[PDB]
């Protein structure tokens, strides 16, 4: 029989209470997000991707600009570099706290929902202390970032990765090692590394299987190969291997956070060419030049060559992609945004078969799907 | 009409509002990128549970339903479907921009303009996403304008 | 389950004559899924359906044709899950400029 | 205003938490602003008790102490209150936005505007 | 980077099918017909030196002066030889090119999403219905030719008790802004 | 799965070295080791301190660079900071802005029309960071909720009122700021 | 120009600009423990076996006891 | 106190999660006790 | 008579603990959860229950209409009946008990049995077939730990020779039952909290959770009264673990000291850190699933409490310690 679920739409086939088979309907959250996207300039668009996958804000605001520079061939300062790698981190932290406790929720474990909100509500206070607001900051641009950090941010970062090694120390006591905890995920919607490569999996989800693959490493990004931080993966993947992965990813982002910290350097936080980042307030009110730069910038935008490209980051959900194709024009003729809960809500239906409703649940979970990415 | 059956009457109402305001009891309709700014409210720092919010899962104990997100063509009869079966006495916030006028994806296909096309809203909260601090100040403003429902004395002058 | 373009007229013509079945056997279900009784004719509604695939002759492109039929199977699909004298000049003259 | 801490138990968690504080200012509306430092964690050290025990609000807060409430600044409304604009500026008004037709803002082509403006960009004929 | 695979595949694959290559720093681009695209991603999905055994998306670019408007993008990833490669055909709106569900059975919901924005058909998808849009959507969103703000929206209708859509009539038209310098060429 | 059955058997033998270590486990799954570990941590937590923040009378703490309610400024001597170059709505990603002009009195570029739609902006500050003269600014205020949509609808005199309310804590903030900058 | 934004009093050349930003102290922070360290201090196996079969044996006889008295 | 027996309590090196007024956040980010001074061009592109 | 004044001096105090309970669960949740509960009704959020419950009774009912009407609205009362009754019997000192039945054990373990025919109507007068398959699992599961719990009864029975509550207290004056029984607690707690839908093995309240409840179609009142029949049981159970394994109103070491204090006193501190408990068990741990707990119950609980039976009887009749 035909049981129906109704942004989340779920109909499973049942037999016995076991599910036969999961069919989600998506679309719920569809925006049109692409077109609007090639109906506006780049800088007018960049707040499209802080939309997309909200959870993990800075993510896709990376993956944007790297798409945008690729594109562009515009050389980011180190200082630039090395805040925008401490701000994903901190993403990455924020996103991997928000699944856990959401899925500790689904499974029945209420408390440490609001333990990981304080720490989450101390991260936020980061964003809007360097940035305009704690969620969907537009902080980085192609070339750069908006602005540089605010003094102290550095003090206050390290107060909290002291406190959040304690904390991530706190959760994994309570969660890790409970009877009921175990229960609920080891052996639920296991997946072999080659289901996983077929379905398209990513991230937490393609490490879990035991790939042994990470972007950061494959593909370094970043500052990424100067920070030999640690990459998990799973023995056999399932939801509870999956858990600790995540943990440990939180762990790893700490460490990354501390040396970004450590061996930040002093410069500039954009790119230095005018033509393609808006001069300084002063620069602007000052100098002919500058003004006519900012104007142009700020009405029209800059000028990619025409090309078409696909640029992927290790988002905290997996791999986050933008296929950009230009026209010479100052608007992306289109914008391709492949997310990693597409896969992953593909993954549902061979995951949860011959599974239960909350062995469904869990698995959603343990997936982390953000509909807005996937209804991008 | 008299001097102290209007003051009997003001004081019967003032007990109701007082009533309904401290039992609020939303519901969270949580698309899109303000539930989780929701969820922040909903937590320690900004606790709601203190002035009696705590969020029904069933539409039919709820109170007051809070659209949080962007309201699609697919999912606006689904929030209509839902809010028909609240009880009679029901409020609406509709949260952030898009479930205000359509916000970021005003020119869009399959966005609606803002809940108010779906359901009579009572209470906008601007922001996008607005702080938790500013949700918990609209569940506050709905509290007052509720603060102010003589229904007993329009009853009563019927 | 979709097929490949069909590479015949003949093949056209019984893939159209397969969705006219289709439409045919389906209608019963759209009788409870309406409910417009009073005035539904049964027989008016297949009238009006071979009234549609009658207009559709201008169409000779094989391919044309296998997608006006994969979308007319998808409506169906759609409908079955219940988702919804003074001339003609001076009429529109009177309404307004644009017309 | 101690007897509404009984059928309020916010304005008691205010009281409560005034006991070891220092009252660091007090604005024109009469909201008393207090300052709390020593063993208080960071998020509770700044509060304001808003003089208006029946109806307080969250908006009565003046733009000069907003900042120093909301942790923006270190400078207290009597600073800015000393750096206030001259030659235009309006006093603080409550976000009111449902006291009434007449307290709340309209559009110039709203119906409830006292004066309402036609929107046609031509001027006709008008004989 | 890494562009060893894609040599080696250029020198291994048979040259029936390869229409174009191109070698570039934005990734290595391969482009095909639409018949022989299947036999392609098969060749190089099993093959031991060009193991790209993961999908990592299935995109549609629309270029409307073109006889054949769709452009349909495979992007590819090889995680045992860590390069990325793009596989492309170019479709019409009413030719049906050759899916690849049974190779990558993550691409039927790419390919219904292409289906769903485009309008081009795969032969051998076990279904093909509309994903991402609303039920009864008419439409193909992503095409240029189509509209912005689209050309129904929906509104609650008390004597109906339920959400009627209707035609259009958005306040506040969309104001496009042609910022583009006649010097940018 | 006779490999699943002979790794479980594996398994079992390794964990079952000795009586010693086979007591420990049974010890432990029987009486609740783990539970009564995490029922001490939500002891200590419930005779902890809180962290609720008390909402009316203690607010959160913010930054001077927020994205509260869009305002307009004025200069010292009283005149519009705002000239008519329309930058705003040039950036504004949403479109929220509309803005018409003319030449005023004394032949100054002036706006005669400047609404903003809050809600349809998205609160991200392009406009404020687009204005050559800094008129247009993002105010700290956030706590606006409005009751009515026509209500949530600004236009140019209520932008300027609100900038002459915010005007202190407005030119504070964008000291500190364009010190940033 | 950028001489003109970041002059300073006595400088003769571009270089040498006065520059101050958010970054690390002196000394560059300290480590922040990123592993978990987890005591087991509890009581062990054996102790908390024995506790309770004394108990049930000990508590037995004051229910025998007991029993006597009231009967 | 019971829950110093075993667990993160009984650790030595253990932290809380709540910060002190007095040593978080020392100086508000719009009053801070030095100016900044940020770069916006090499030297030698003047 | 005084029957009535009796009847109703035990009902509406009932009441108003079971409103204070609800106030009480939030409380301690939210501090243990590093957040304050309800503060901003009345003082203390002492105000919040009345309240509530003002808000309840003011909010407009609506009718299903499900071709079932009676069975509908009657299954919360029967369960509130239920609930009732089993309160009718439970002692708080020497002498405070209504019906001071000899078999007063066995009237409790009836009135358990009794409990599941409102939330079996409950399910089944639904218009939907989630709820009544949610009812189906709540019922199957309070079967089997109620099974559970009348075996710990049988433990208790064997320990005391009498089988009214009165008498098994003024068994426990010696030793409490805890101290030797202290597992046969913890069962007899697992046990209740299976019997009540409560902390772990939380089928109705895991709403936002596929499993649904029986509690989806009810309106304003039917959930109300159902909540107040669970919350009534919360508290009954939590009675009778205090009676069976604490004593009851029985101070400790027997000091004179501690004699000063009533003896209900007493009893109401004891199903305090009982009901404490709950509330800490459910802040504290995660839910099992459906077949998880059905198979804990059947497998794990039921075995230890058979053994436990037989263990108590060989160590009684073995030695001279029997009554
Ligand atoms: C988690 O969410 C939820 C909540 O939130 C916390 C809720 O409150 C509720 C609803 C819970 C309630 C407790 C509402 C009921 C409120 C009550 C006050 C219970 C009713 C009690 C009575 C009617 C007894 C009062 C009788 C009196 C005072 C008579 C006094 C007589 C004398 C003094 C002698 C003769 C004179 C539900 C369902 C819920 O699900
Ligand atoms: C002569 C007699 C001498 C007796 C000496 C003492 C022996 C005691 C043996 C029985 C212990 C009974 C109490 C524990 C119990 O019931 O465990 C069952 C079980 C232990 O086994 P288990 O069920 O957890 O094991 C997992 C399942 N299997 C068996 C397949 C491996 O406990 C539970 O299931 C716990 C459920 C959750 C409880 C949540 C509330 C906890 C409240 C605080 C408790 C402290
Ligand atoms: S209003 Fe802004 S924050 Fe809220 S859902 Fe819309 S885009 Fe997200
Ligand atoms: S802050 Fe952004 S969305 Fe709001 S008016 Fe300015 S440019 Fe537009
Ligand atoms: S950018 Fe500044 S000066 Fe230009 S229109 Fe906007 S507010 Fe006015």
């Amino acid at each position: 029989f035909t049981l129906n679920f109704g942004s989340l739409r779920l109909v499973l086939e049942m037999n016995g209470e076991v599910v036969e088979r999961a069919e989600p309907h998506i679309g719920l959250l569809h925006r049109g997000t692409e077109k609007l996207i090639e109906y506006k300039t780049y800088l007018q668009a960049l707040p499209y991707f802080d939309r997309l996958d909200y959870v993990s804000t800075m993510a896709q605001e990376h993956a944007y600009s790297l798409a945008v520079e690729r594109l562009l061939n515009c050389e980011v300062p180190l200082r630039a570099q090395y805040i925008r790698v401490l701000f994903c981190e901190i993403t990455r932290i924020l996103n991997h706290l928000l699944a856990l406790t959401t899925h500790a929720m689904d499974v029945g474990a209420s408390t440490p929902f609001l333990w990981a909100f304080e720490e989450r509500e101390k991260l936020l206070e980061f964003y809007e202390r360097v940035s305009g607001a704690r969620m969907h900051a537009s902080f980085i641009r192609p070339g750069g970032v908006a602005q540089d950090l605010p003094l102290g941010l550095c003090r206050d970062i390290d107060s909290f990765t002291q406190q959040f090694a304690s904390r991530i120390d706190e959760l994994e006591e309570m969660l890790t090692g409970n009877r009921i905890w175990k229960q609920r995920l080891v052996d639920i919607g296991t997946v072999t590394a080659q289901q996983a490569k077929d379905w398209g999996f990513s991230g937490v989800m393609l490490r879990g299987p035991g790939v042994c693959w990470d972007l950061r490493r494959a593909a370094p990004y970043d500052v990424y190969d100067q920070l030999d931080f640690d990459v998990p993966v799973g023995t056999r993947g399932d939801c509870y291997d999956r858990y600790c992965i995540r943990i440990e990813e939180m762990r790893q982002s700490m460490r990354i956070i501390w040396q970004c910290l450590n061996k930040i350097p002093s410069g500039m936080i954009k790119a230095d060419d005018r033509k393609l980042c808006p001069p300084s307030r002063c620069r602007m009110k000052l100098s002919m030049e500058s003004s006519i730069h900012h104007f142009e910038l700020y009405t029209e935008g800059f000028s990619v060559p025409a090309s078409s490209t696909y640029t992927a980051v290790e988002a905290p959900k997996g791999e986050f992609g933008v296929f950009l194709v230009s026209n010479g024009s100052n608007r992306p003729y289109r914008c391709k945004i492949r997310a990693p809960g597409f896969a992953h809500l593909q993954g549902l239906d061979f995951m949860s078969k011959h599974h239960m409703l909350a062995d469904v649940v869990t698995i959603i979970g343990t997936q982390d799907i953000v509909f807005g990415e996937v209804d991008r | 009409v008299s001097k102290a059956a209007e003051f009997v009457i003001s004081k019967v109402d003032d007990l109701m509002n007082w009533a309904r305001r401290g039992s609020i009891w939303p519901m969270t309709f949580g698309l899109a990128c303000c539930a989780v700014e929701m969820m922040h409210t909903g937590a320690a720092r900004y606790d709601l549970d203190r002035f009696g919010i705590i969020f029904r899962p069933s539409p039919r104990q709820s109170d007051c339903m809070i659209v949080a997100g962007t309201l699609t063509n697919k999912m606006a009869p689904a929030l209509r479907k839902v809010y028909d079966q609240m009880p009679e006495p029901r409020w609406v916030i509709s949260m952030g921009s898009c479930a205000n006028g359509g916000g970021y994806y005003h020119y869009s296909y399959s966005v609606v303009r803002g809940c108010d096309r779906i359901v009579p809203v009572d209470i906008y909260v601007p922001g996008c996403p607005p702080t938790a601090e500013a949700l918990l100040y609209g569940l506050l403003q709905l509290q007052k304008k509720i603060n102010r429902r003589k229904d007993f004395l329009h009853w009563w002058t019927k | 389950k979709v097929l490949p373009n069909s590479a015949s007229v003949e093949e056209a013509r019984q893939r159209v004559f397969d969705f006219f079945r289709a439409t045919c056997r389906s209608l019963p279900s759209v009788m409870e899924i309406y409910n417009l009784y009073d005035v539904t004719s049964v027989a008016q509604l297949r009238s009006t359906v071979a009234s549609e695939i009658r207009k559709n002759i201008g169409v000779s492109d094989p391919k044309v044709i296998d997608m006006l039929l994969f979308k007319g199977m998808e409506e169906l699909m759609n409908v079955v899950n219940h988702s919804k004298a003074i001339s003609p000049f001076l009429k529109n003259f009177y309404s307004s400029n644009y017309f | 205003g101690y007897l509404r801490c009984l059928p309020d138990g916010n304005l008691l968690q205010t009281k409560i938490h005034n006991i070891g504080a220092t009252l660091v200012g007090v604005d024109k509306f009469g909201n008393k602003y207090y300052e709390k430092l020593g063993d208080t964690q960071y998020g509770r050290h700044r509060w304001v008790e808003y003089a208006e025990k029946s109806r307080y609000n969250a908006s009565q807060v003046p733009p000069e102490w907003h900042g120093w409430l909301h942790f923006i600044t270190d400078h207290t409304g009597d600073e800015l209150l000393l750096l206030k604009p001259k030659r235009y500026g309006v006093e603080h008004k409550e976000n009111l936005s449902g006291e009434g037709e007449q307290y709340i803002y309209h559009s110039k082509g709203h119906a409830l505007n006292p004066g309402q403006r036609d929107w046609t960009r031509y001027q006709p004929w008008e004989s | 980077d890494n562009q060893f695979i894609f040599k080696y595949s250029w020198e291994t694959l048979p040259k029936k099918w390869v229409k174009k290559m191109e070698r570039s720093e934005h990734g290595n681009r391969f482009d095909t017909k639409t018949d022989y695209l299947f036999q392609l991603l098969c060749f190089l999905k099993l093959h031991t030196y060009t193991r790209v055994q993961v999908l990592i998306d299935i995109c549609g670019v629309d270029y409307p002066s073109r006889k054949r408007r769709f452009e349909v993008v495979y992007n590819l990833l090889s995680t045992r030889y860590n390069s990325r490669i793009r596989v492309q055909t170019s479709a019409d709106e009413v030719t049906r090119i050759s899916s690849v569900v049974s190779l990558f059975p993550s691409a039927g919901w790419w390919e219904r999403e292409v289906w769903d924005m485009f309008g081009v058909s795969f032969i051998n998808h076990p279904d093909l219905r509309r994903i991402l849009t609303d039920y009864g959507f008419e439409g193909h969103p992503l095409r240029k030719d189509f509209p912005l703000s689209g050309y129904v929206e929906v509104r609650y209708d008390d004597p109906e008790k339920r959400v009627v859509s209707e035609p259009i009539e958005m306040t506040q038209e969309f104001r496009y802004f042609d910022f583009a310098s006649p010097w940018e060429q | 799965t006779k490999l699943e059955d002979e790794q479980r058997e594996q398994l079992a033998k390794e964990i079952s070295k000795d009586w010693s270590s086979v007591f420990e486990r049974s010890i432990n799954t029987l009486f609740l080791t783990e539970m009564v570990r995490g029922l001490m941590l939500t002891l200590k937590y419930f005779f902890e301190t809180k962290v609720t923040i008390n909402y009316p009378f203690e607010k959160g703490p913010l930054s001077p660079r927020f994205r509260g309610e869009h305002a307009l400024r004025r200069y010292p001597t009283g005149e519009e900071r705002c000239i008519a170059c329309k930058l705003c709505e040039a950036i504004c990603p949403a479109q929220a802005i509309t803005i018409e002009a003319e030449e005023r009195e004394d032949g100054s570029r002036r706006t005669t029309r400047y609404d903003i739609d809050m809600t349809k902006c998205i609160y991200c500050g392009f406009c404020q960071e687009a204005c050559p003269v800094d008129a247009i600014v993002e105010g700290p205020n956030f706590e606006f909720a409005t009751e009515t949509h026509e209500e949530l609808l600004y236009d140019k005199e209520k932008l300027l009122e609100n900038g002459d309310r915010w005007e202190t804590e407005i030119a504070e903030n964008l000291r500190s700021e364009s010190l940033y900058r | 120009t950028e001489a003109y934004i970041r002059n300073k009093p006595g400088m003769v050349s571009v270089k040498d600009m006065p520059v101050l930003q958010d970054g690390p102290p002196p000394g560059g922070f300290a480590p922040v423990r990123f592993a978990r360290r987890i005591p087991n201090k509890g009581p062990s196996a054996v102790a908390i076996f024995l506790a309770a079969f004394g108990t049930f044996s000990w508590g037995m006889y004051q229910v025998g006891q007991g029993n006597k008295i009231r009967r | 106190k019971p829950w110093e027996i075993t667990g993160p309590c009984a650790d030595p090196e253990y932290r809380s999660a709540v910060p002190l007024a007095t040593e978080y956040r020392l100086q508000c980010p719009a009053t801070t006790k030095e100016k900044p001074c940020i770069p916006n061009s090499l030297p030698e592109t003047v | 008579i005084a029957v009535p004044a009796e009847i109703l001096g035990i009902i509406l105090p009932l009441l108003l603990g079971v409103a204070f309970l609800v106030l009480a669960e939030r409380k301690v949740m939210a501090f243990v959860q590093r957040r304050k509960g309800p503060d901003v009704v009345g003082s203390f959020g002492l105000l919040q229950p009345l309240a509530d419950g003002l808000k309840l009774i003011l909010k407009e009912p609506i009718s299903p209409s499900s071709a079932n009407f009676f069975l509908f609205r009657m299954a919360p009362v029967a369960t509130f009946m239920l609930s009732l009754v089993a309160w009718a019997v439970v002692p708080f000192d020497y002498g405070m008990v209504l019906s001071d039945s000899n078999i007063g054990l066995l009237y409790l373990f009836a009135i358990s049995s009794l409990g599941v025919y409102g939330i079996i109507t409950a399910g089944w007068s639904s218009n939907s077939k989630y709820a009544f398959l949610g009812a189906l699992r709540s019922a199957a599961q309070m079967v089997s730990y109620e099974v559970s719990i009348g075996l710990i009864l049988i433990t208790v029975l064997i320990c005391v020779g009498s089988c009214n509550l009165s008498e098994i207290v003024m068994a426990q004056k010696q030793i409490w039952f805890g101290i030797p029984l202290f597992p046969v607690l913890v069962m007899f707690f697992i046990s209740c909290l299976a019997e009540t839908n409560r902390a772990p093995f939380d089928l109705p309240e895991a709403e936002a959770e596929s499993v649904a409840g029986y509690n989806v179609e009810y309106s304003s009142m039917g959930f109300a009264l159902f909540f107040l029949g669970e919350y009534a049981n919360m508290i009954l159970m939590s009675g009778l673990c205090t009676s069976l394994s604490l004593g009851g109103w029985l101070p400790i070491l027997d000091l004179p000291i501690f004699k000063r204090i009533p003896g209900s006193i007493w009893f109401s501190i004891k199903v305090i850190l009982f009901l404490f408990l709950y509330i800490w068990v459910r802040a504290a741990f995660p839910r099992y699933r459906y077949d998880q707990l059905m198979g804990l119950g059947w497998k794990v609980f039921l075995p230890l409490s058979l053994a436990w039976v037989v263990a108590v009887s060989g160590v009684s009749v073995t030695f001279p310690w029997l009554p």
